[PDB]
DNA sequence: TGCGAAATTCCATGACA
DNA sequence: ATTGTCATGGAATTTCGCA
DNA sequence: TGCGAAATTCCATGACA
DNA sequence: ATTGTCATGGAATTTCGCA
């Protein structure tokens, strides 16, 4: 059986609703399986349309052999099925309601997002670029390499050499418990 | 003066006037019987005025000027006096064309890594498509991998918007471009400092300097044209297709597609190359590093038989950029302060500002 | 079909498939172990579709197309199938650039007499001067002697007005020009018939064909520019001066001014040549006839290493004259009916009209 | 003494008033002495200004060493004197009130003009070109050559091989005696 | 019958929408 | 069923002045 | 150890405002 | 105080298939 490769499998999911930012509410999350390289796309809704629109951008850079997702409506619609078939992409769903490199990455994203939207729940749209750079230049303990390094075969010009706290501070836990009020 | 020409008439020898020729007075003028006929030798003090009158009839060069003068006159070393005036005629200097070619092009080293250097530029304006008129083109120096962004204007703002989306992927050391208003604004400068990005600018009006992107412009337009044959020019929806199509096309000389140079493996696009199926990713990236460094590099071509290369302290002239009708195509003479490389120089312009300038927008001032 | 590929699997020999290679079934497909890896041999009936798919990704030429196909396939003589499709892709044919140069320029004989042939053309529009915007330029073929007429438009009427004044002096056998609306109108045709004047037209969009006048245009603008340096561009009052100045300037290669070639003696202008003072007019006109016939005539230059010359029955394509943005630069293929000379041809255009056309506006259609 | 040449001497004179034609009334007559080559210029008046204006056209083709004229006001004005001096042209006047190649040419012009203005005293402006071609391709009995031939050293493409009547017919003498009525 | 320097001729370069 | 041209100014080559 | 033909490489040409 | 580039398709050159 052949070794795992970038473009072999893309893992997609939605995160949100979030607080409105430039009129956007969700984030389509794409993680390459082999490299853990992440791509993020702001959307107005978790719909087939917003998904197709966002993936068209990504799939004009690189096309995955397989897309993996949960059984979200957006992803199980017959529109989205057609879209994938047109591009020779195989669709793959995890069973309803039911650990790995990908799974950990999605955790980081949720956590990293939550950290930066404190005091500024509205400015997340502008931070998406840096969120991704951070995520993609984050050292992986399993492999000795960042997603950048594995995707491009080189060091990057933005090494995030500070392995950041990623934890909520005392002022921010009190800020998050006051944000919901 | 009559000094020189006096000794001549009474048969004595003066340097430059050959002795075997009969010099005589007539009509109040020193004359001489030369093979072609009898010519007036004017007094040295009259000569400059004569050369000038002859030159000014039609602001003619060396020979055409001399041929007029030789009709009535002879004196020693006539062309020297002609060339002296040609070198002082502001009008001729700034209007005449050059007849010396530029020295042979440099082929500078391919950037060593992806993201080391981006070349960027705008195409447009194009037929309106969904309200869009321009395309931002971004070419990775090392790989040739290109990104395309439809815009409404070639503005700093639309530039910043597009690049924010791109630099989500990776941040480049350098961004290289022409001196379009988009790239030279201070808003754009700040945007690059903010990210540790160095802005590099081509010498003015010299698109060869960022030939990589200019050249990708050609292929972008050429594929758009073919795709649009017999349909209306709705190009906006085709940008994505063009990007993907071009990034996955082989350069016959390199034997690789730019996608391959960037990622070292084809994605799920038609006719994906399968040669590295049994290697590990790490063996793949190892082969990629080797492949990247052994890419064909073109050599600097032979000089043309009549080229000029700049020297420090030379008088040279810069090409007027957008010359009005019936106005000179050349600026007034300026001095080469520094030879950066044989194709690029810093000049002091007579204002005088320091300007860095392509040799292709220069001519060496004639007649020293 | 499965016909050919069947014999292959059971180890028998088919022309074109080398025998020293192991051919086998797998996954429902004939395959082969070639040095570069294992490739699918598709059935002959599938091949065209494959070549086409590969080509259509980015409408790539021979090598870039083959490199895609070779990723998954092998069959005998692949490039032949590639070239077959390249030759049938309308889109590529009308959009791609040529890479063959035109054959070397003709240097046709100088007209034997003054007034044998006039070359005419307009310069402009120029900055308004006294309400005038254009200049009619008339160059005598043999002498180079030029006449200049300021106009308000490049119209037939202003053309007729100016030429009535000129032809007061002498009537030419031929008037040669480009296909500007002024010269191709029927009013202008009648004006020439009325006077026994033959209109000759250059092949369309080929100003080299009447290079004499185009070239005089350069000198006219160049002297106007110098004279106007540091003043406003009031050129109307300078036309007379420019005409006289240019008609009395030496061509260094010829050793004569055009005035001299026309009249055989200088008029009362500065630095008039006096060599024929002691001859009679008749001895002067005798020397003039000899001078006229022994003028330097340039030879046709060497061909460039990759030139093409037209052959009767060749498929060739005419350059689109004023191509819209994102539209092909070439018309559909047409056939050479007649080779007038090695630089000029009559083509049948597919409408089909007969067109006479410069080789410089042609490319030979690629891939036969 | 050196042989006679074209441009050696230009002979100028006015003819008119004529009947108005495109608003013009006179004709400035220029004849080169050596060749007998003629140039004609329509003017509105026999003035220094109209003369300068017309000669500027001619002198942008060829400049005479000497201009010869009678003592017309136009030609003896100090303006016209300045004009000539600027161009290095020497002025030359015949004595007031007082045979040759030139003299005969002026006769032909008057006669040829008179012939063609019968029935059309208004259309002379348009005929000036042809008047000149006729005059300049007219065979000279003294020399064996036309003015064209002597100026350019070649045959012309408009030989007027018909040595024309130049005389007034019976219908035209009756037309001229009825034109004055 | 040969030298140094001037004169002349050669000719690549660019430019006429 | 038509067609490049020529001013320009360094460099190459020739001619001149003298012996 | 050399042939004919196919494959690959060379590279002038033109074009990106 | 910076710098031409590369798809293209015939032709030239090399390699392949076979002996
Ligand atoms: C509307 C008419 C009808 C048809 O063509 C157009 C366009 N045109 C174009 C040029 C031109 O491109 N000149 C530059 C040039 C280029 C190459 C060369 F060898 C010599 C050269 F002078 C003209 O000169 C010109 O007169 C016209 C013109 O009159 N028209
Ligand atoms: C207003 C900005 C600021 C300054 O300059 C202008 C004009 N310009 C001109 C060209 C151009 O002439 N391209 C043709 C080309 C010519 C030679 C070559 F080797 C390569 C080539 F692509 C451009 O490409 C371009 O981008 C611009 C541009 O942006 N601007
Ligand atoms: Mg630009
Ligand atoms: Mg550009
Ligand atoms: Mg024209
Ligand atoms: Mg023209
Ligand atoms: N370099
Ligand atoms: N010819
Ligand atoms: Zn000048
Ligand atoms: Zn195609």
């Amino acid at each position: 059986d052949r070794p795992q490769k970038p473009f072999d499998k893309f893992f997609i999911d939605y995160i949100g609703p979030l607080p409105p930012s430039q009129g956007y509410l969700y984030v389509l999350v794409v993680v390459d399986g082999m490299t853990g390289f992440t791509w993020l796309y702001p959307t107005k809704a978790p719909s087939t349309s917003a998904t197709v629109k966002s993936l068209n951008v990504l799939t004009s850079i690189a096309i995955p052999k397989v897309i993996h997702s949960d059984q979200g409506a957006a992803f199980t619609s017959s529109t989205f099925a057609e879209w994938a078939k047109e591009r020779g992409i195989h669709l793959e769903f995890s069973t309803p309601y039911h650990h790995g490199k990908v799974e950990r990455k999605n955790s980081d994203i949720k956590r990293l997002l939550t950290k930066l939207l404190v005091g500024r729940p509205t400015k997340w749209y502008d931070l998406l670029p840096v969120v991704q750079l951070a995520l993609n230049n984050t050292y992986s303990p399993v492999l000795k390499y960042t997603p950048h390094q594995l995707l491009f075969g080189i060091d990057s010009n933005t090494p995030f050499a500070n392995q950041d706290t990623l934890d909520l501070t005392r002022e921010e836990e009190l800020s998050l418990l006051q944000e919901i009020r | 003066l009559d000094a020189e020409l006096d000794q001549l008439l009474q048969g004595h020898y003066i340097k430059g006037y050959p002795k075997q020729y009969t010099y005589f007075l007539e009509d109040g003028k020193v004359k001489v019987s030369r093979p072609e006929g009898v010519k007036i030798i004017p007094p040295q003090s009259d000569r400059q005025k004569i050369v000038l009158q002859a030159h000014n009839l039609a602001h003619t060069g060396r020979e055409a000027t001399l041929l007029k003068i030789a009709n009535l006159y002879w004196w020693p070393n006539m062309r020297k006096d002609v060339v002296k005036q040609l070198g002082r005629c502001q009008q001729c200097l700034i209007t005449n064309a050059s007849n010396k070619a530029s020295g042979p092009i440099l082929r500078p080293d391919r950037p060593q890594k992806p993201f080391d250097k981006f070349f960027i530029d705008y195409i447009g304006p194009l037929p309106p498509s969904q309200g869009y008129l321009y395309v931002l083109v971004v070419v990775d120096g090392m790989t040739g991998f290109t990104w395309l962004y439809p815009t409404k204007a070639p503005s700093t703002s639309a530039t910043v918007k597009s690049l924010n989306v791109l630099t989500s992927i990776a941040i480049p050391k350098v961004i290289h471009s022409d001196q379009g208003a988009a790239f030279t604004s201070s808003t754009f400068a700040e945007w690059a400092k903010e990210r540790g990005i160095h802005l590099e600018f081509s010498t003015p009006y010299h698109p060869q300097s960022h030939g990589k992107v200019e050249r990708k412009n050609s292929d972008i337009k050429r594929l758009l044209t073919k795709l649009l044959v017999g349909r209306p020019t709705k190009w906006y929806d085709l940008l994505p297709v063009v990007q993907l199509a071009l990034n996955n096309t082989y350069s016959p000389v390199l034997k690789y597609t730019p996608h391959q140079l960037l990622f070292g493996i084809d994605s799920n696009t038609p006719f994906a190359n399968q040669d590295t199926l049994d290697l590990t990713r790490e063996e793949e990236l190892s082969l990629l590093q080797e492949i990247r460094t052994s890419l064909y590099h073109p050599s600097t071509p032979p000089a043309s038989s009549r080229s000029w290369s700049p020297v420090v302290g030379q008088l040279v002239q810069e090409r007027v950029a957008r010359p009005a009708s019936l106005r000179p195509r050349w600026h007034k003479p300026s001095t080469v302060l520094k030879v950066l490389n044989p194709r690029t120089v810093v000049i002091l312009d007579h204002l005088g500002n320091n300007r860095t300038v392509s040799i292709d927008n220069l001519k060496p001032t004639s007649h020293q």
